[PDB]
């Protein structure tokens, strides 16, 4: 069936654990958010 | 000697601002966002590591000495002075023991 393509598109591929708590981690709230989201990746 | 601890202290937590701001930064580029600044914890976190670190610095640096020589001649008599070390001879009573 593609012999004959019409219209076609690229999208970007979804992400690793990383970049998705990464974005997670983003007043002491923030503090706390930040130094917990690093001892994440430290652990790992 | 806990000035150097304070010192590394200071080293130590400015070298954790920066790799907070660089996956911030790495949040930024990922997001598309690029129009807002940085938190305000990391700033605050970096300045008070530079200021702490100059503070400790300063003391562990060394120390000040005058400059008036006849301080250092306060404490001093002719038993040092006069002994002359290259014009010894033995000699003397000491030869006895
Ligand atoms: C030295 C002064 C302190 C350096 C500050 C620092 O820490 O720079 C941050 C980086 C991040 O570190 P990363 O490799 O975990 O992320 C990156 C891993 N990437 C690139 C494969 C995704 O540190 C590094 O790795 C750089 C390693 C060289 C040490 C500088």
């Amino acid at each position: 069936s593609l012999a004959e393509v019409v219209c076609l598109e690229m999208v970007d591929l979804p992400l690793t654990g990383a970049q998705a708590e990464l974005e997670g981690e983003f007043l002491l709230g923030m503090f706390l958010k930040r130094l917990s989201s690093q001892l994440i990746l430290l652990q790992a | 000697s806990l000035w150097k601890g304070l010192v590394g202290i200071g080293l130590f937590a400015l070298a954790h601002a920066a790799f907070s701001a660089a996956q911030h930064r790495s949040y930024m580029r990922l997001t598309e966002k690029e129009d807002e600044s940085l938190p305000i914890d990391i700033v605050l976190q970096t300045l008070l590591a530079f200021a702490v670190t100059c503070y400790g610095i300063v003391h562990i640096a060394g120390e000040f000495k005058d400059m008036d020589a006849t301080s250092e001649l306060k404490n001093k008599t002719f038993d040092t002075l006069r002994n002359h070390p290259s014009f010894y001879v033995f000699n003397h009573r000491g030869r006895v023991l």
